[PDB]
């Protein structure tokens, strides 16, 4: 026997699903841990330093990680980066150079994501002023700071277009960006007034559809945004609750608490009852699995105290994930099924995510 | 009057999660960590912006805005860590917003703990 | 039976077993790199009833696995035989010396 | 109405401190050394100290000295090894100095990181991996010597009655002495006659530490012990820790930081378990038994609350013990320990406490 390296991960790419560890007890080693979702085996991992962020490129072939480094952790020079790695061997290949301030902070899908045409990184900046940075991937450049963003918060970017994306604003709208070849802005819309940030405040996290997203409320309300044309078209409220819902004040919670499959239209999002100023953030008593064609609720599960999910289309699938443990639902049909739990897949995650398929 | 005085309190008071002006405190309070309730463990530097809450006090019955600075330049203290979310809202209300690290502008932005620093009424 | 510290090929390892950690007994994780030095188990094998020299290369340059945290100390000798010591981290002369896993390589009889 | 203030103290008198190293072996690139107040549990403070931090306090009891490992980019990057001086009032970083890329990486054993006994040298060990020790000069901020004579030897035992010398425990069996010159470089050096058979009756590194000799205690319960009251030491043993009726049930010492002398009474401290046999020697205290050193008998026994490590304090009359995570404080005063408190939780992975000196 001899002990080897150079090795790929063992499954399948269809298999993995990614944990974002931020491991907030000692948050300076962050890492994501990479399993396999149809037998909860661990695959591997990715350090990820202070307070990582991760996202899988479009084509399924790198990890991208954006984190934040100093010369002595806890004294020296800091260096915020995105970090190219290979997704197969999980080794090192690239850094980015980032301006020093991007968003620290718990792992919202929209903090760090991409363009549909996989070609710019696109990520939250906070300083606290906040701005919106373009990485061009292919040249491993930061090229441009989307200012224009300012008082604004998180991407959202259009399955419907190449390199187009909109956030959220402070005046209850969204504001789209639309970037040239070069990642530079080259034009951009203010949608009117979606919801009332002081009424009906929304949570950040899109049930994203491939040219319509919609929003849940801290009431149970739900919005949407349309941008099938040139510009946004912004709807809402629909209730998510009933009459027994209401006077049991069921509400949504937790963080990535949305998702939406897309072939059915079917919204999923965590809930709980006795809801109540301060309870946003409440793990899941229940999911509920609403039709946003009919606005009805077609079907309601436990929870399982989970805080954030996330959707896979084409297996027709759904993570949820409480903090350490991840569970595994079949989706296909209308009440979903649980297939399995990963136990201690994290010790403080609140974002899973699929590797690309399609 | 004596409910604005953290300093005067029971320690087991101040350092629980639901004494009144931690309402929207995310993160391990600085009073359980070598610190005060509005001052930094030895070693650790205050953050000079924060996100702001507005918590009820029960013992008088008025409302009060209350500055969440952080500590920052040491690593997590780890202890009495709360998450409470009264008033709280997203990052598209950023100063209201405490899912983000508000060490993020120190010198060094490694989070260490969280204070609870009295404004005034609200 | 491999995951687990009870193993007989595990009997002086003070790590995360690799087998856990998306290795196998005697591989490392992806990304993480092989130690050329390693302590030295004397590990009996309850099958053939027989002892075997066990190799214990950590794999290094990726943050600690967290998984299937074993701590034996089979025949296992304080830092004056340093090569029969498990408490220092074997990592230690790697491009990157922190730790993520330790394999457990069957060397030969001992 | 208030503004958040840094810039303070330690609340509690240096006399109150306790240091606990705490490795966070789970995620050991985020070690720290936890303060406590003895007396009454207080958290007071921290210092981090990265990857497998060691620490010790300055003689003087002005400064707190850490070693540690940084690389630039944590997993990758150029290593740096230090020396780190911080005030212990304010917990602040002063200075670093520089090492060779060699330090140990360990268990935080006591022996791998003093300092002379006038407090002018720090001395580790290093491991590349071939031993020596290396030599810090604390007025000049540098490195200052690279004991090679210590290749194939462990640890570091500084001598109590000498203002800079030191032993260290060679895979001979013996010895060996290093006597510093003012400069910091080796004056001179001996080496004993074999102490203790390494294959036979293999000793515990800790010492039990008195002004002009160290007890040291093996695998098999036996004491072993050398003298340095002159300029040769001189080594003697075994005798055994062990009566007949201990005997029966194959008491054998176990632990890390697992022995301590009580100088003025000759009380010798020491964790010991049941059922020994090949491979229990870092098993945790079934009980603490207290040896006179000069009638070689036991004198007291009590339970050892799965301890671990322990440390004495010589001025107070105190003894520390350590199960990973809990410090026990005993009054030692009389020749039974009184058990006086318990401090839950004042690490996650920690097998050393050291008082503050007063
Ligand atoms: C860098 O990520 C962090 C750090 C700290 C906190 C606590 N408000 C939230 C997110
Ligand atoms: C650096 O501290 C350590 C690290 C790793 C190990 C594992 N043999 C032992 C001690």
């Amino acid at each position: 026997e001899v002990l080897t390296g150079g090795h790929s991960v063992s499954a399948p790419q269809e298999n993995r699903i990614y944990v974002m560890d931020s491991v907030f007890m000692h948050l300076t080693e962050s890492r994501v841990h990479v399993y396999d979702y149809t037998n909860g085996k661990f695959l591997g991992m990715v350090p990820t330093a202070f307070n990582g962020h991760v996202q899988v490129s479009n084509d399924g072939k790198k990890i991208y990680t954006m984190t934040t480094y100093h010369e002595r952790i806890t004294r020296g020079k800091r260096s915020d980066v995105v970090e190219v790695w290979d997704a197969d061997k999980l080794t090192f290949e690239k850094e980015i150079s980032l301006p020093p301030k991007r968003v620290q902070g718990l792992n919202y899908d929209g903090l760090f994501r991409q363009t549909t045409d996989g070609k710019f990184i696109v990520l939250q900046n906070a300083s606290p002023a906040t701005s919106i940075g373009i990485v061009d991937v292919a040249k491993g450049d930061y090229v441009e700071d989307v200012t224009a963003a300012a008082g604004c918060w998180s991407v959202i970017p259009q399955p419907n277009r190449p390199r187009s994306f909109m956030t959220i604003c402070g005046d209850g709208g969204l504001l789209t960006i639309n970037l040239g070849e070069d990642g530079k802005v080259a034009s951009q819309s203010r949608s009117k007034q979606m919801f009332s940030v002081k009424d009906d405040p929304i949570f950040i996290a899109p049930a994203l559809d491939k040219d319509k997203a919609h929003f849940v409320s801290y009431y149970g309300n739900v919005y949407s945004a349309d941008f099938s044309g040139d510009e946004v078209k912004v709807d809402g409220p629909w209730s998510l609750l009933n009459d027994e819902d209401k006077a049991k004040n069921w509400v949504p919670g937790g963080y990535n608490l949305v998702g939406l499959h897309r072939a059915s239209g079917r919204m999923y999002v965590f809930m709980h009852p006795d809801g109540k100023e301060g309870t946003h953030k409440f793990p899941a008593a229940e999911i509920w699995v609403m039709d946003t064609k009919t606005k009805q609720r077609v079907a309601r599960i436990p929870g399982r105290d989970a805080l954030s999910m996330t959707i896979d289309q084409q297996r027709n699938l759904m993570l949820t994930l409480d903090g350490g443990n991840v569970n595994v639902y079949d989706i296909s049909q209308p009440e979903p099924k649980l297939l399995r739990t990963i136990e201690g897949a994290a010790e403080a995650s609140l974002q899973v995510q699929f590797h690309p398929v399609g | 009057h004596i409910s604005l005085n953290p300093d005067l309190a029971n320690e087991d008071e101040v350092n629980s999660c639901d004494y009144w002006r931690h309402c929207a405190v995310d993160g391990f309070l600085c009073s359980c960590c070598g610190g005060t309730t509005t001052t930094c463990p030895p070693g650790s530097t205050p953050s000079p912006i924060s996100w702001i809450g507005t918590c009820h006090n029960p013992h008088d019955g008025k409302d009060y805005l209350i500055s969440y600075h952080d500590c920052c330049g040491k690593t997590a203290c780890g202890r009495c860590q709360c998450n409470t979310q009264t008033r709280e809202r997203p990052g598209y209300e950023f100063f209201l917003h405490n899912d983000v690290n508000w060490c993020m502008a120190n010198e060094n932005s490694t989070f260490h703990c969280t204070t609870s620093v009295l404004v005034g009424l609200a």
